[PDB]
């Protein structure tokens, strides 16, 4: 048994309308709650039995069945509703959780800002010198780094992670970091990275060089 | 006249109460706990305080009865209504099982004594709509009431059954053979473990079909008990003819059998699937069949006779919803053929009434 | 609604894969004889998934296929709690398991609709670990360069290097500054050695002025390295 249900990220504004499905492998019963996960918290229990409404749970949150697409319908969403939902099948004595809904703020475009940091002198000592080129204070999500050093593309040395959405100003940030030896750092001297990002007008290419001048 | 008129309160308040827990029971669900075992024994409380304190009634019953009775269901009402915690609502449901299970009987054999030798029309149709009445009008009632003070509805139900005395107490003035019992006693418990079990379930089953929000399914059974009732009104001729006392019986389970059979085929929720809530009314004209039918095998104490139903055929609308609950879902359609069934077996027990016939 | 009932769960910690554990979920407030207890987990990062549970009275302790018979659940109804042991540990298991319990029925009445009710009540949850090659973490500090990006405005935070297991709690200046810190969430590395770097963004004027200095409380290492981040 699976329960698929998409999809998995949505960016929705203030006040508008949302809808996120659950798709049962077979059809069950009316036997469908629809959890909401905080970042961080519990899980608490938002529609139950596919169409009733929660005890202190706000009337927007709507559900409704639909043969065997079990829908929840947000009318208007507000800055508490802004988390991970989740849907359950409570089959025959064997449970299955959902995939996992996220809901997101928009903003509207944000220029991502670019740094790059030289190796530490600490690195040099244990070989690895772990360079990253920095990006904080953009929205949205998708954006991405082609390093060159000396004018040549790399592939499978980079690892990069996301944060989440900061509270005050709504932005993500990015980091990508680049590990290698001294066996194969020291034939190379010309470092640099690219970022592009939707709201980037054009590409911005800037680093450093060995010797620090 | 007027003494039936006065009487037939009683029983729509009895009903109408137990109509009226259904809009405020979620409110204070949270504010107790109350598990599910727990709420099982909740429901299964009125069902054996009203099993074998209603024969009592009928052991007692040869006026006192229902205004006793009636004391209680309002101090019963009241008392669920004061909600401590579960130690108080169980007693309180016991006690008022005892209330409706001893006026149940009490009203049901006075009719069948201060009424003229026409006992069916007016009263037991009327006693068997009113019946129905209330329980459409216990939620309706209880949907304005409930959203201010939340406890309000209870007592409301409570400050009606007090008027319920006076009426019955200044309104109204006072004026064996085991074998023979058989044959109704046990049939109206058969019907009644498949009917209630139809019933029960009918908001479950059609959910699981056509899709029925619940206003939808509320119009529905709002129109099938009107046109129950617009049928079981004129419902004297057709017991002064078919052959009166127990014909009818056999004729109205083929009626509902078939139109069960044809409900099992029926989708298009608007045309073929709303239409056919008909059936209901091949189930409304059994209920005053049997009552009659007991009023009838007991020349006098006919308390006796009311109380043997009141206890049994809640027997099986107790008995019938768990048996459904438990094996509906093994299938979707799993509640209609135990109707059928017990319909069936309906059938097959009022025909023995030939051989029986053939010797005194 | 006046509902106060509380679960909890105590027994979470840093194991040896083949360990044995044994998570005391005790509950409070309401009548166990007649209830259900279910064992949810949440991998760092993915979604719910089922692993366990058991009812109270008359029932069979269900379990979940990819990791049946390696737990052993058990409810004591006479101490008010419920258990479940904890066999044979693979990497797959470190999680974060709350304790839920959960209802659903109806309360018929008569061919119209009548009910529907959850009561819901969940648990706040213990971070389990599994496989250990315990490594304090390396801390190196990333150098802010003479670029000027915009004005008064540049970027400065030191690396934690090669670490095991979660989590590393960083903070700038001692809990003095996070008016704009970054914490990027910690990424797997190949090697088996974690990561994860921190940065601020600071006024450019003021660098060479002020200090800074990253606390990596790794506690299951017991180990707090301070490195210094200054311009060169």
């Amino acid at each position: 048994i699976q329960m698929t249900q998409s999809p998995s990220s949505l960016s929705a504004s203030v006040g508008d309308r949302v809808t996120i499905t659950c798709r049962a492998s077979q059809s069950v019963s009316s036997a469908v709650a629809w959890y909401q996960q905080k970042p961080g918290k519990a899980p608490k229990l938002l529609i139950y039995s596919a169409s009733s409404l929660y005890s202190g749970v706000p009337s927007r949150f709507s559900g409704s069945r639909s043969g065997t697409d079990f829908t929840l319908t947000i009318s208007s969403l507000q800055p508490e509703d802004f988390a991970t939902y989740y849907c359950q099948q409570s089959s025959s004595s064997l449970i299955t959780f959902g995939q996992g809904t996220k809901v997101e703020i928009k903003r509207t475009v944000a220029a991502p800002s670019v740094f790059i940091f030289p190796p530490s002198d600490s690195q040099l000592k244990s070989g690895t010198a772990s360079v990253v080129c920095l990006l904080n204070n953009f929205y949205p999500r998708e954006a991405k780094v082609q390093w060159k050093v000396d004018n040549a593309l790399q592939s499978g040395n980079s690892q990069e992670s996301v944060t989440e959405q900061d509270s005050k100003d709504s932005t993500y940030s990015l980091s990508s970091t680049l590990t290698l030896s001294k066996a194969d750092y020291e034939k190379h001297k010309v470092y640099a990275c690219e970022v592009t990002h939707q709201g980037l007008s054009s590409p911005v290419t800037k680093s450093f060089n060995r010797g620090e001048c | 006249n007027k003494q039936i008129f006065v009487l037939y309160f009683n029983i729509f308040l009895i009903f109408l109460g137990i109509g009226l827990v259904i809009p405020v029971l979620p409110v204070y669900l949270k504010d107790l706990g109350l598990t599910g075992s727990d709420l099982g024994l909740l429901v299964a409380a009125f069902a054996l305080s009203q099993m074998i304190i209603s024969p009592f009634g009928g052991t007692l019953a040869d006026k006192l009865i229902i205004c006793i009775g009636l004391i209680l269901f309002s101090v019963s009402e009241f008392m669920f209504a004061v909600g401590h915690n579960f130690s108080v609502l169980m007693l309180s449901r016991v006690i008022g099982g005892m209330s409706a299970g001893m006026v149940m009987p009490g009203v049901t054999g006075l009719i069948a004594d201060i009424s003229p030798s026409h006992q069916k029309a007016k009263n037991f149709g009327y006693m068997s709509a009113i019946i129905n009445s209330g329980f459409i009008l216990g939620p309706g009632i209880g949907g304005f009431m409930a959203e201010v003070s939340h406890r309000m509805p209870f007592y409301f139900a409570g400050a009606l059954g007090i008027l319920a005395f006076i009426m019955s107490i200044v309104l109204i003035h006072d004026p064996i053979n085991w074998k023979v019992f058989i044959t109704p006693v046990i049939l109206t418990l058969v019907l009644s473990f498949g009917l209630s079990a139809f019933e029960t379930l009918y908001s479950l089953y059609t959910a699981d079909k056509v899709n029925y929000s619940p206003k939808d399914i509320s119009i529905a059974i709002t129109g099938g008990g009107i046109f129950g009732a617009l049928f079981q009104i004129y419902f004297f001729d057709k017991f002064m003819k078919y052959f009166s006392e127990l014909t009818f019986i056999a004729w109205s389970l083929l009626y509902s059998v078939v139109v069960l059979i044809l409900l099992v085929f029926a989708n298009d929720y608007w045309s073929i699937m709303l239409i056919s809530f008909v059936v209901f009314i091949g189930f409304d004209m059994i209920r005053p069949a049997i009552t009659n039918y007991f009023s009838n095998i007991a020349g006098e104490r006919q308390g006796f006779a009311g109380g043997l139903n009141s206890t049994f055929t809640s027997m099986g609308n107790f008995i019938g919803p768990l048996i459904a609950g438990a094996l509906f879902d093994v299938h979707i359609e799993a509640p209609i053929y135990m109707a059928i069934g017990v319909s069936l077996a309906g059938v097959v027990i009022v025909l023995i009434e030939k051989q029986h016939r053939a010797k005194l | 609604e006046i509902s106060e009932v509380q679960l909890v769960e105590s027994g979470g910690g840093l194991v040896q894969p083949g360990g044995s554990l044994r998570l005391s979920c005790a509950a409070s407030g309401f009548t166990f004889s007649s209830s259900s207890i279910h064992w949810v987990r949440q991998a760092p990062g993915k979604g719910l998934e089922w692993v366990a549970s058991i009812s109270s009275s008359s029932g069979s302790t269900s379990y979940a296929d990819s990791v049946k018979g390696r737990f052993t659940i058990s409810a004591d109804t006479s101490k008010n709690t419920a258990y479940l042991q904890m066999n044979s540990l693979r990497a797959e298991d470190t999680a974060v398991y709350y304790c839920a319990r959960w209802e659903t029925g109806y309360y018929p009445y008569w061919r119209m609709y009548g009910f529907y009710w959850a009561l819901d009540y969940w648990g706040q949850g213990t971070l389990v670990t599994v496989f250990n090659q315990i490594k304090g973490p390396s801390v190196f500090p990333l150098a802010p360069s003479s670029k000027s990006t915009s004005g008064g405005t540049a970027a400065l935070g030191c690396l934690v290097k090669d670490y095991f297991p979660e989590p590393v709690t960083v903070s700038w200046n001692s809990g003095a500054l996070t008016s704009g810190v970054h914490t990027f969430p910690a990424v797997l590395q190949s090697s088996g050695l974690y990561s994860l770097s921190s940065v601020v963004t600071v006024p450019s004027s003021s660098l060479g002025t002020q200090t800074y200095i990253c606390n990596v409380n790794h506690k299951p290492s017991n180990t707090k390295v301070d490195k210094k981040v200054e311009p060169k």
